[PDB]
């Protein structure tokens, strides 16, 4: 089952390639941080009507458009009713905003106009004035933008002073022109504004304008219309829409409806549960949706998000565009809008009305409890579909402005909040899109609700926002909402993920600035954070320790609880942590605990000294990141220990010097960045971050599905074709042994390679024979018989590259190199000369003789040398974790750590052979000792086998074979008595002898011999399956031997 | 492959070869061909190709047919010169 064996075969440093790639970003528009709040001043209501006096331009007919604000003056008290309409119109505007004033201005002459406009403008200059007009009992506007009222005499022509109004309205304002040629007023306003420019050459028009028709047009006279139609739309859209609707079609698919019933829809145009609330509420959603769809991006916020009475009547403008184009009108706007009348969302409106008014012919009479509209259910479903494929970031989904209404609506909030969660869990565009749509104020407000439902919802959403967003600035902590988080930091009633997010959110609140460290005192965050050290989830333990380490920022009043309730000592339980990310997170927090203590000394010197000695312990790690974070926790102590360090530094030319001793340990490290990190921190004293990795994760999508179950997933397709290949290789490479051994009748190659015999390794299925210079990783090709290249291991030339291993064999051909001084270094990408290699990790493992045994077999690395011990290395702790001694005192010179009998052999520096049951107590490891060697053990092949026999050679000059259950050397080959190179390969059962002659000597485990062939040599090895030989030889050279 | 009969059976190929196929990776491969096929259904000036391309769709792809961009391609098809294409379109 080869591709299952290939993945079952473990691999090394898999996560370690991820972390250092700490992400950065730049600030958006993020204009949900919206500034400008010029509201309205007041409404001018220059209600020029001269009631009953026909402007002589017009001739009426009996079927006449007559109503205004749904009052008829012809059937009312004439000169009295002229007041009533002004109050009525104000009261309609008060529905759209009452927090601004009103003057009801009836047939005003220029003096009256001057008084009205200038007095109101004088009360507030930068604020928006509302110019509002009606052109009745008043002829059509002049070519030069003028009017027709004086002392209500006879529709008397008057210049409107419009070019003076142009500075009265020069600062922000809005204008409405209800008249028979309003586009002429707008055009001429441009000619006067251009005359203002033709002075300003020594705010051209920011101010808003709404025109009841274009210049060429003239108003309708159909009696079924309210006469003030443009205003009636801008003021009462629902009455218009319903009263338009009911006339339009030419077969009434619901037939019961009449004008009479649409007057009597129940509700009060301000209650969503009532039908008369529902149609408005739907209309409110539709208009935004078109706006987001069809406008260029900024213009939407500029008109529909900056200000209320700007936006609100603007929504009605689209409804006006529809009815007006039904008739012969084309109303027009200050800004240069694109058209809208056609858009598909209008048909969603018309269906929603038909559904509603199907019922009303009974509800009016039969006490029918009405059926609520399905509009929102239908809408969220469509969005849910686009998420459920979720297949892109292209043409982003237009339902987005509908979502905002359900974030408020309790009746349906849950579903919407989840869907929004999934959307926010997508990549940063979706976050940016929600933010710039103006999701923020809802997501700000709604944490007012301590409903447990917000834990998987608004809290998760907050987490993902903050994962990218630095601009949220403990806002809900200077506001009330934070009380939510203070529960779900510690609240156990859900999985630790929910605490992980909250620990991150509170770790963000302390990341932001001192507002979080104040919030620590406003809720005792230290104590409840320490309670979370105990939960099993490692990334919670990380976020808890990064929380406390940010709590101990320069806000020393927080460190008072960290001292006075023993946080720093209690936290040492996460120095007893196997997880190097959690270990680092605690190491960081103790770093800032001492470091940021406002240069406080005295009793803190004694206590923080214990923190320093406790930190000094964790030098144990092959981990590059613990090796950095240890030195960085010490540079954090130095944040106030630089107040003492100058004299302490001189002692190597107590506890300050234990920090110094640890810094002096890491400054030599074979990973250049770890030697650098310690070197630069020693040097800065001599002259006198990880949390961003935690942040760099949290943006990643969670709901999106891991790959390997998909047959089209490329990781799987590479594995499945390329590694399954090795069934045939693992057979074929051993088939000459299966078929029985034959003469060594051929050679692939004899020539130079740039490496010394201090290391030789054969790569099993792929061509790199590694033979390396004493400072090197260097290579030649066994498949084709060809030069590959030299590269540098980086160890200094008084040391020696002494061993090599591969952290698989076939797939990810990661390689380890080891050095006589110990130096362990791990390497990639040279493996098929694709590109330039790099070092994935290195550490000074083993700090006479050095030896290595990597187990692909089990997922463990082992090595021995001057430490008088076989180190056993674990990549899960990233540490030396188990330790087997020399037994005698002469350090090990050849070894095998078997895991098929589970044994060690240590061929020693005194030439004795130690055999170990590695289950025995570590002071007692000897199962056997042998002493038929007494100089130095050059070869110690304890075969990792069911017949786990020992072949061994020593500087005494002899070969012998030994059995681990016998106190003796049992049998003999000695084909040459003893010699400068030998191998005994455990899957070929062959031996090769480093003949001093020009022909290499070759023999068998049976004591039999085979044909000797051309090249004293210092190293050789057989292939891991093939009965073929690589000879790393002597004098920067290789020769290779086979059957043919 | 402007030669008429190639185009007809190449449609009837791509359809059935897709029919046999959670993870994004396969679904992306479905989507990729599916739209590039659908283009032809409205596009082709050889009218019976327009017919056969539509005829090749079924419930066997309903999830991607519930996608809005495709609903536009359907609506575009829903109005046509050829009565039978319209008769087929309404069913979907």
């Amino acid at each position: 089952e080869a591709d299952l064996t290939d993945w079952n075969l473990p691999l090394a440093f898999m996560k370690k390639r991820h972390c250092e790639k700490i992400e950065g970003s730049k600030s958006l528009a993020q204009s949900w941080r919206m500034k400008d709040r010029m509201k309205t001043v007041s409404v001018a209501l220059v209600l020029c009507l001269n009631v009953g006096v026909d402007p002589p331009d017009v001739v009426k007919t009996t079927p006449c458009a007559r109503l205004e604000c749904w009052i008829d003056p012809l059937s009312m008290g004439p000169q009295k009713a002229l007041e009533t309409i002004g109050a009525n119109l104000q009261k309609q505007y008060e529905n759209w905003q009452p927090r601004a004033r009103y003057k009801q201005s009836l047939d005003p002459t220029v003096d009256e106009v001057k008084k009205l406009c200038t007095s109101l403008r004088r009360n507030a200059k930068e604020e928006r004035v509302l110019f509002h007009y009606n052109g009745h009992g008043v002829p059509r506007p002049t070519v030069n933008g003028e009017v027709w009222v004086f002392n209500k005499n006879y529709t008397q022509y008057i210049p409107l002073s419009i070019y003076d109004l142009q500075t009265w309205m020069g600062s922000p304002s809005i204008f409405v022109y209800d008249c028979s040629n309003a586009g002429l007023i707008v055009k001429s306003f441009k000619q006067f504004a251009l005359q203002r420019e033709q002075e300003l050459e020594v705010s051209m028009k920011n101010c808003i304008q709404l025109a009841a028709c274009e210049a060429t047009e003239l108003l309708p006279m159909i009696p079924d219309l309210p006469a003030d139609l443009f205003t009636s739309c801008l003021t009462t859209p629902i009455k218009i829409a319903l009263r338009w609707f009911c006339m339009q079609k030419c077969v009434s698919l619901v037939p019961g409806v009449t004008l009479d019933l649409i007057e009597k829809i129940p509700g009060r145009l301000n209650d969503r549960r009532t039908p008369l609330g529902e149609l408005n509420w739907i209309f409110t959603a539709i208009t935004d949706t078109i706006a987001w769809n069809v406008l260029p991006r900024d213009l939407f916020q500029k008109l529909f998000r900056q200000d209320l009475l700007v936006a609100s009547l603007f929504r009605n403008f689209l409804l006006a565009e529809r009815i007006m184009r039904s008739y012969n009108c084309t109303p027009v706007s200050s800004p240069r809008l694109p058209p809208t009348y056609m858009h598909a969302m209008w048909q969603a409106w018309d269906l929603a009305v038909d559904i509603c008014l199907s019922q009303l012919p009974t509800i009016i009479e039969e006490g029918t409890a009405f059926r609520h509209s399905p509009f929102f259910a239908e809408q969220l479903t469509a969005f849910q579909v686009w998420l459920t494929m979720g297949v892109e970031n292209r043409n982003p989904p237009e339902q987005l402005p509908i979502v905002l209404q359900v974030l408020l609506s309790q009746v349906h909030r849950l579903r919407a909040l989840d869907l929004l969660g999934r959307f926010l869990d997508l990549g940063p565009w979706a976050v940016s899109l929600a933010l710039s749509v103006g999701i923020f104020p809802y997501v700000l407000k709604l944490l007012q609700s301590s409903a447990r439902e917000l834990r998987p919802l608004l809290v998760f959403i907050w987490a993902k926002i903050l994962a990218v967003d630095s601009s949220c600035q403990a806002d809900l902590v200077k506001d009330n909402g934070h009380k939510y988080f203070l529960s779900v930091l510690a609240d156990p009633y859900m999985p630790a993920e929910h605490r992980t997010m909250t620990a991150f959110i509170l770790a963000v609140i302390v990341n932001s600035y001192h507002t979080g460290q104040e919030a620590c005192l406003q809720g005792n965050l230290i104590a409840i954070c320490l309670e979370q050290l105990n939960d099993p989830h490692p990334l919670l333990r990380q976020w808890v320790a990064i929380c406390l380490g940010r709590i101990w920022q320069n806000f020393d009043s927080a460190r008072w609880c960290g001292v006075r309730d023993s946080a720093h000592e209690k936290l040492y339980s996460l120095l007893s942590d196997p997880i190097p990310e959690v270990r680092c997170a605690a190491v960081f927090a103790l770093g800032t605990f001492v470091g940021n203590s406002a240069e406080r000394t005295d009793h803190s010197t004694t206590i923080d000294h214990n923190v320093a000695m406790m930190l000094a312990q964790l030098v144990s790690d092959g981990s590059p990141m613990v090796r950095k974070e240890l030195v960085v926790a010490l540079s954090h102590l130095v944040v106030q220990y630089e107040s003492n360090f100058c004299t302490v530094a001189l002692q190597f030319i107590s506890v300050y010097t234990q920090i110094w001793r640890v810094l002096l340990h890491l400054a030599a490290d074979p990973y250049p960045e770890v030697s650098d990190v310690a070197m630069k921190v020693l040097n800065s004293i001599a002259y006198k971050g990880f949390c961003d990795w935690s942040a760099r994760y949290f943006a990643q999508p969670v709901m999106k599905i891991p790959e390997e179950h998909d047959l089209e997933s490329q990781i799987r397709k590479e594995r499945e074709w390329r590694f399954l290949r090795n069934s045939r290789v693992r057979r074929q490479a051993q088939q000459v042994i299966q078929k029985g051994i034959t003469r060594l009748d051929d050679q692939i190659f004899l020539n130079r390679n740039p490496g010394v015999p201090s290391v030789v390794k054969f790569h099993p299925f792929t061509p790199c024979i590694a033979v390396a210079d004493k400072d090197s990783i260097c290579f030649w090709d066994w498949e084709k018989g060809e030069k590959l290249d030299y590269f540098h291991n980086g160890n200094p030339r008084y040391t020696r590259v002494t061993a090599m291993e591969y952290l698989n064999g076939q797939d990810c051909s990661l390689l380890l190199t080891a050095t006589d001084d110990g130096a362990i270094r791990v390497w990639k990408n040279f493996a098929d000369l694709e590109k330039n290699p790099e070092m994935v990790t290195a550490w000074q493992g083993l700090s006479a003789g050095m030896v290595v045994d990597w187990e692909q077999e089990t997922g463990l690395l082992m090595s021995s040398g001057d430490v008088r011990i076989v180190r056993i290395w674990d990549t899960d702790r990233e540490m030396k974790v188990q330790d087997i001694p020399t037994g005698a005192d002469s350090c090990v010179t050849s070894l095998s750590c078997d895991s098929h009998r589970s044994l060690i052999v240590a061929g020693l520096g005194d030439g004795s052979i130690r055999v170990y049951d590695r289950r025995m107590a570590l002071s007692e490891c000897r199962v056997m000792t042998y002493r038929e060697h007494t100089a130095w053990v050059v070869k110690a092949s304890l075969q990792k086998r069911p017949d786990g026999h020992i072949v061994s050679v020593s500087v005494n000059g002899d070969v012998r074979i030994f059995d681990p259950r016998m106190p003796e050397s049992v049998n003999v080959l000695q084909i040459v008595k003893g010699l400068t190179a030998l191998d005994i390969h455990p899957q070929a059962d062959l031996i090769a002898c480093g003949s001093v002659n020009q022909f290499t000597a070759i023999y068998n485990s049976s004591g039999e011999l085979i044909n000797n062939i051309k090249y004293a040599i210092s190293c050789l090895a057989f292939h891991p399956h093939w009965p073929h030989l690589a000879v790393g030889s002597n004098d920067y050279y290789i020769s290779v031997y086979s059957v043919e | 492959s402007e030669h008429k009969e190639i185009r007809m059976e190449a449609a009837r190929t791509c359809s059935r070869l897709l029919t046999p196929s959670v993870s994004q990776t396969a679904v992306q491969v479905v989507a990729d061909v599916l739209s590039k096929l659908l283009v032809v259904g409205i596009t082709d000036p050889d009218p019976d190709i327009r017919y056969c391309v539509l005829a090749s769709l079924d419930e066997r792809f309903d999830a991607h047919l519930a996608q809005a961009e495709n609903l536009q391609a359907l609506f575009v098809a829903l109005n046509d010169q050829v009565f039978e294409i319209r008769e087929l379109a309404i069913c979907t």
